[PDB]
């Protein structure tokens, strides 16, 4: 019974762990993405731009 | 013909020509400069026309070196096409873009001859076969069944196996099929088409003590040259091919690697034509050049063409532009991964994201199929428990799913033969693997009766009974 | 709104208009952009054609535009005035090349930096010379005794092959180049370290170990500062390659080191971007591919007709944040015969230098090393990658079978006995012995740490004993099973030696 | 191949 | 007479000048343009020529405040490119970035003045000793030492230390150093060049009484100033060096904060220059803007010039193109992360990313290279670890792997130090530390003879008797 | 999704189809308890072999259309 609730303990703080950096890599994901698009468009009007 | 163009502007591989008022060449004719050399000896900078500029000028395209060319130089039009020696002349020379042929041979035939720009066969002449040809390696047999006569394009990276595999497929379909084959080298390794050459003249399907009889076609657009050489031998290949099948009509071989340096030459070149930049700097005309230079690939009611071509992804991301048009013209598709190249399986086609469209029931048989979706259901399993795995453990799950684990860590291994070429890079004999032998090999791992053997003990064997013999002499060398 | 009117210019053709005449002798200065000028005149000049200033500064003209000329400056171009004359010398930008630049810095303009005296090398190349085709190349099989062992062993470069030594800051990557190159001091090889954009001081450190270590005599370095402008960053190379061409015509064999390759693609982009070109990828122009490749197709082996001098290439791409998707990176890995990375979380862990072995790429193979280390290192880096991939997954799991533990171990011994100290390399028999010694089994019985301490105080052993050792595999070049009982012999006396130390 | 491995590590 | 020339356009920082047919003006000629103020003719607005645009004109970026100059002005040419004073005269003074007294003193000698855009120096003039250089920080000392006359890039975010650190670095070793130290403010607040005046005056660096004996040189373009003065202020500073090394023979300290702000000068200047735009938002001449700073600090068999600088990082990326060209400029790097300055670790120098080209065993000895090297594989181990560390905790691994866990846990607090300036912040007087000693300390961490104790000890000390005391201090109040 | 709905569904296939997505969304809450059903509750077991029944059902082969009288 110990062993169980210890282990119930360890998966909680596990997934609240999970929770945190999930949301992490979440709002990293989001400024990745968006860094990732403004680059795109600024290389494409500068191409055109040139021409 | 008759005529002379003035060079008005060289912006490195671009030309501006000036014409007479009346006479103006049509758009993708043949320029040829009469330059000359730093010796001041004739030489030739042969052209090919892309654009009318307006106010009687045009804007152009250099075959060769652009180093050596004036502002007042003059250029003779020919009033048609690049074209190009075909037929049993061209059969054991190299060639370039321009109909020479490079390796040290004398002059070739040039009276049968053939344009380079043309489209495709009408739709009502397309040949529906769909016959499955052997090729040996047990994840291109397998899981992905190719099509003869059909396009197969082999999606990878920089330096995963893209060419290993292609020139053992070549060294292993080449001598046992039943057509003249053509090999078009487009922005590659010079060596290594040099490697190709003399492994081909030892091996005999050159046959290089009488000309003419050699089976193949061996055309070299490779890396070192100006981008309208690589953005015209793969169409020169091409018509190769289409003039083999279309009077000598019967089926051909054709390997166009690399077809991403041809679109790169495309794209070097059109940025500087003025072309408002598409996706990330390729050129706007990408899918209609990608298809106008893919669909005149194709079966037809005189001759089939088979087209292994290797096909380069930047960066190993599949979303990049070139693939993501060139995964629009292929029937059956091979993507060779960098995971499964640094985790040691070569051949690192990998068995998951690879999917064809001759494996059907009715085109191939119903077990075939059924063990061949298995494999795949189980391997999916795996790659999806492997996340689990990676934090959980090895003994928090169930003897289903740690019996799949130990089943797909076992397939994983199975499917890399050793190639007869891989010699040099394994240390391995010559392996050459049935498909009766594959799918007896699989049934013999899925249906549980193996789950007893030495788990490295499936690495780069041949046969399921080299695999049983790797057990006994990994067993035997552990018990002495 | 378009240069070439500039209404001194109307004034002069204005003057005399009952003509069609050319100004092919002389040419005049329109612009001087921060180091671009524009020419007006100069209708017989080539596409490359070396421009001589008014000041006495010398220029190429690429951009050859319909009415005007853009020349590019191979100087500080502070001294040129507009409207000032230009001229055009006939010479296709040639540099003079022989037997005589032995030893010394040498600019990018083919003349010295280090003040020895003034050179003399008659017969004169292009700084550009086309890549040899394939009549004149062979296949490589040829060895090239890198020194490092785990090179030498695993992703082995030869003489003919163009390999890649790809990573990340502060890796040891000029420190890999460097030791290839001082290894060298008894194969009888030309060697050649051209230095892109590189630090000055740095630059000082290397030629000055140079010529302390003993391989100045073999080498020349090729090197500028920084502060060189973009048209001499973006040459530099080509000169390096230009004296390796001639050299290797000359049949002698020859290993380049080009340091580093994005300084050079670079500056390329930007003399790329101030001719108002088009960007591609991160701002550079898409031919820098056919750049690197026009660069690079040269180093190969030459032909059994034309003298077998091979040429070697030795590429330095260094990568931020360790990537792959960078525009260069990718080029230069695509372009050459498989790459080298090495990685810093492998390089502060005690792993110095930092191959990771698990996906560095040699296209040659064993067909570049003698047979006895083609016999040895039959699969070693394939079952070294099987190691790593099944320790790997060792970590997810608490109990294993005493065989994949003994396998790891053996593993590990191989992993260990590969650290080569930089400075410090080896030669051919000592690499064949160690790893002969590691791959048997026969260090899966000591400790860890011991292998290294082990296996120096061996190949000493083997040094002062047995000569025979030297010979059977120096002359015949395999490792044959008479040298094979030699050193089976070695490995129970070390072993008793050691037992009783 | 950013984007990629970055959803990847987010399932 | 010199020739005097009209001008034509000016879009804010740029003025574009006509000149008579005959003479224009060569390279870097300074422009000095007259303008009409409300209080006489202000006449101090100058320019530096650029470009050349043909039709008897040019492009010149000014270098003061722009506004005024209405078209169709006078503009008198020197002749000479950009030139500033130089000499015993500089020595404790703070000055323009066109070389004039701003600190409200006399007017200068105008005598020795020298150009600005002077070459670098050539090659051959190279000295090659590599001396090690202990500073009195526990990450300096150790693992990244620093180098007798080369550059030393420290590296930062947003308010990570950078300042700070500098400031200590002075502290520590400007007294020892007996020769010329010229710090330079290149696109910071004047708060930082006002208070580093003030601490120079109250110490006694520049007094009034006897100020040429004050062997310091200042210049100062803070975040005031338009972008041309921002981008020339560091090759006042980097001629106000190089005159003292290759005259004075004098070992020189330079120091610079920050020249990642010099760059963005030219960066902001490009786009309005209308030259093409570069890699993301930068100039296509970045590298030999780079190098054209750097290149000119290199020792000479003349004398030595060390250069100091704080290289800000840009939205706490590291590859961002500017410092990706900086990088190579270099012969120490350190940068000083956001994670450990966040959780409170100060100093927060960043241990495995910060190397030096003097971290060998032939020139630091095997005790200090190898202990260093030790170190560095224990903090990668726990780097590599931390993924799982975070996601899960501690107890999931085997003791071998937490032996190595709680000595970098102990080791990740010791690498800090208290600072002589951050000792009004926190409240930990400054300790200096040397080599010696740090050594010792961290033989002693990785051995164990001080590992059982728990690890709080090693937090914001100096010697390892200060951890031992630190210790006992806390084992005594409950 | 489809925005439209039920309106395009038949009586016949409302009633059936509304059983369906409730033990469809039984299911897939109750999806990572795969291995752990001998350890769920009695319930929830049975929900999530009746789901994986239902997901089986899901399946057909490429191109065999089937009536709303096979389908219901
Ligand atoms: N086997 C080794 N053992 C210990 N130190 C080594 C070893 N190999 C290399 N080093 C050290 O690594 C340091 C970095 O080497 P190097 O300067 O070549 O890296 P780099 O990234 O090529 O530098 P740059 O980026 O300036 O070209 C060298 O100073 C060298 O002393
Ligand atoms: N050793 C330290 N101990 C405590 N706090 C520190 C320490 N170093 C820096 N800080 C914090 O950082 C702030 C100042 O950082 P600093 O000015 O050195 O870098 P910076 O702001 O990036 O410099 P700049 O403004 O020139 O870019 C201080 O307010 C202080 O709170
Ligand atoms: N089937 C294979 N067997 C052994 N080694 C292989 C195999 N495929 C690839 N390799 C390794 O990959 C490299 C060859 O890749 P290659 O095909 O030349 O590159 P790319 O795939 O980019 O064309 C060699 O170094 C070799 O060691």
């Amino acid at each position: 019974a110990s062993e169980l609730a210890a282990r119930m303990t360890a998966m909680s703080n596990a997934t609240d762990n999970a929770n945190e950096l999930k949301k992490t890599l979440s709002i990293n994901y989001n400024r990745a993405r968006q860094a990732k698009i403004t680059g795109e468009i600024l290389e494409i009007v500068a191409g055109a731009n040139a021409c | 013909k008759k005529n002379l163009g003035r060079i008005a502007q060289i912006i490195g591989p671009v030309l501006d020509v000036a014409f007479p008022p009346g006479k103006m060449p049509n758009i993708y004719n043949a320029l040829i400069v009469k330059g000359r050399d730093t010796a001041g000896q004739p030489m030739n900078v042969t052209c090919e026309v892309q654009q009318l500029l307006g106010n009687n000028r045009v804007r152009a395209v250099a075959m060769s070196a652009t180093d050596g060319l004036t502002r007042g130089m003059e250029v003779i039009d020919t009033g048609a096409p690049l074209s190009v020696p075909v037929g049993g002349a061209t059969l054991g020379r190299i060639f370039n873009v321009l109909g020479e042929p490079v390796d040290n041979l004398g002059p070739v035939d040039t009276r049968t001859t053939s344009p380079i720009h043309r489209s495709a066969p009408a739709f009502t002449q397309l040949d529906t076969k769909l016959s499955i040809f052997e090729t040996g390696i047990k994840v291109v047999d397998l899981l992905a069944p190719y099509r003869r006569g059909g396009k197969i394009g082999l999606f990878g990276g920089a330096g995963v196996g893209k060419t290993v595999l292609i020139m053992e497929l070549i060294n292993n379909i080449a001598k046992a099929h039943g057509g003249v084959s053509v090999f078009g080298g487009v922005g590659e390794r010079t060596r290594e088409g040099n490697d190709l050459y003399m492994e081909m003249k030892e091996s005999g399907v050159i046959n290089e003590q009488n000309i003419a009889e050699s089976k193949v076609a061996l055309v070299y657009g490779q890396m070192n040259e100006p981008p309208g050489a690589r953005m015209r031998v793969g169409l020169t290949a091409l018509t190769m091919a289409e003039y083999f099948r279309d009077v000598n009509e019967q089926d051909v071989l054709l390997f166009i690697d690399n077809i991403f340096r041809f679109v790169q030459a495309g794209s070097e070149v059109s940025a500087l034509l003025g072309r408002m930049p598409s996706a990330v700097g390729y050129q706007p005309t990408l899918s209609t050049e990608m298809g106008s230079l893919q669909e005149r690939i194709t079966s037809t009611k005189e001759g089939s063409i088979t087209s292994i071509q290797a096909v380069y992804v930047p960066a190993d991301d599949l979303t990049d532009p070139a693939p993501a048009t060139t995964f629009a013209h292929l029937d059956a598709t091979t993507v060779l991964s960098r995971g499964l190249a640094a985790k040691g399986i070569y051949p690192a086609v990998d068995p998951l994201d690879s999917t064809s469209t001759m494996l059907q029931p009715r085109i191939v048989g119903e077990e075939h199929y059924e063990i061949a979706q298995r494999v795949k259901e189980t391997l999916q399993r795996y790659k999806e428990l492997q996340d689990i795995i990676a934090i959980l453990g090895l003994d928090e799950l169930s003897e289903e799913d740690r019996l799949t684990v130990a089943r797909a860590r076992k397939i994983e291994r199975f499917l890399s033969q050793p190639f007869f070429v891989a010699e040099v890079f394994t240390g391995s004999p010559g392996k050459y693997v049935g498909l009766a032998e594959t799918i007896r090999g699989f049934q013999l791992i899925l249906s549980g009766e193996l789950d007893s053997l030495p788990e490295q003990a499936f690495y780069l064997v041949g046969n399921i009974d080299e695999a049983t013999a790797k057990a006994m002499n990994l067993e035997m060398e552990s018990k002495l | 709104i378009r240069a070439d009117e500039i209404s001194k210019i109307i004034r002069e053709r204005i003057e005399g208009y009952n003509r069609e005449v050319k100004v092919v002798n002389t040419g005049t200065v329109l612009q001087v952009g921060d180091g671009i000028a524009r020419i007006h005149g100069l209708d017989e000049v080539m596409a490359g054609e070396l421009v001589e200033f008014e000041e006495g500064t010398i220029g190429i003209a690429l951009n050859l535009e319909s009415n005007n000329v853009g020349v590019v400056l191979m100087g500080d171009g502070l001294m040129i005035q507009e409207g000032s004359s230009v001229k055009a010398t006939g010479r296709i930008a040639q540099i003079p090349v022989s037997e005589a630049y032995l030893g010394r810095v040498i600019n990018a303009l083919a003349k010295p930096i280090d003040g020895r005296g003034e050179i003399t090398a008659s017969e004169s190349r292009l700084i550009e010379s086309p890549a040899p085709g394939i009549m004149s190349r062979r296949s490589v099989y040829e060895p090239l005794q890198t020194g490092l062992i785990a090179i030498d062993a695993m992703i082995p470069v030869g003489r003919g092959q163009r390999e890649l030594i790809i990573g990340d800051r502060q890796t040891g990557k000029t420190a890999v180049a460097t030791d290839t190159i001082l290894n060298q001091q008894g194969q009888n090889v030309i060697c050649v370290y051209v230095a892109i954009g590189q630090k000055a001081s740095s630059v000082a450190q290397v030629v000055t170990n140079f010529q302390e270590r003993g391989a100045m005599e073999y080498t020349i370095v090729v090197a500028e500062t920084a502060d060189s402008p973009a048209t001499l960053q973006y040459l530099a190379p080509y000169t390096g390659a230009a004296l390796a061409e001639y050299f290797m015509y000359r049949e002698r064999h020859t290993l380049i080191i080009y340091d580093d390759l994005s300084k050079q693609a670079q500056a390329y982009r930007q003399m790329s971007l101030l001719l108002r070109r088009p960007p591609g990828r991160e701002a550079y122009p898409g031919d820098v591919f056919y750049l690197h490749s026009r660069l690079l197709e040269r180093a190969a082996k030459l032909s059994s007709l034309l003298g077998e001098g091979s040429m070697t290439a030795l590429p330095i791409v260094e990568t931020q944040a360790g990537d792959v998707s960078a525009y260069i990176p990718t080029n230069v890995i695509s372009i050459t015969d498989g790459q080298i990375f090495l990685s810093a979380d492998l390089f502060n862990a005690g792993i110095r230098p930092a191959i990771n072995v698990g996906i560095s790429v040699s296209r040659v193979g064993s067909a570049a090393q003698i047979k006895a280390m083609k016999k040895v290192a039959g699969k070693l880096k394939l079952e070294l990658a099987q190691f790593a991939e099944l320790e790997a997954f060792a970590q997810f799991a608490s109990d294993l079978d005493k065989a994949t533990q003994n396998q790891l171990a053996r593993g590990q011994r191989l992993r260990e006995l590969l650290k080569q100290p930089q400075s410090a390399p080896l030669t051919v028999e000592e690499q064949v012995m160690t790893i002969y010694t590691g791959t048997n089994g026969y260090l899966d019985s000591l400790e860890l740490d011991q292998v290294r301490k082990y296996l120096v105080e061996l190949r000493t052993y083997v040094k002062t004993n047995k000569p025979e050792f030297q010979e059977i595999i120096s002359s015949t070049k395999t490792f044959t099973e008479e040298a094979e009982a030699l050193l089976k012999e070695a490995i129970q006396e070390q072993m008793e030696r050691f037992l009783l130390q | 191949a950013n984007l990629r491995e970055l959803r990847d590590r987010i399932g």
